[PDB]
């Protein structure tokens, strides 16, 4: 019985183990849908000094 | 009468030494 609970165990963390891996696998994935957003954001914001020094346009 | 003997079969220890042993099987998986 002891054997048992041992193993059982053992998988258990195996089974957590790849509970997190997953996890983290999927949170850079999201992660690298913002950068890659802010990113985007960040060169609106350069255009929009751009924009802001045409003194003519703006 | 070897009676002495009935006693001394209890051991037989490496029975679930060897078990003991093989169930070591969860430690390497």
């Amino acid at each position: 019985g002891n054997f048992k609970s041992k193993l059982k165990k053992a998988m258990l963390s195996q089974q957590i183990t790849k509970s997190t891996i997953a996890n983290k696998m999927r949170l850079k994935v999201l992660s690298a849908r913002e950068q890659s957003l802010d990113g985007i954001f960040e060169e609106t914001k350069e255009k929009l000094s751009g924009i802001a020094n045409n003194r003519d346009e703006y | 009468q070897d009676k002495l003997k009935q006693a001394k079969t209890d051991a037989a220890k490496e029975i679930d030494s060897y078990k003991i042993q093989k169930d070591k099987e969860l430690k390497e998986f």
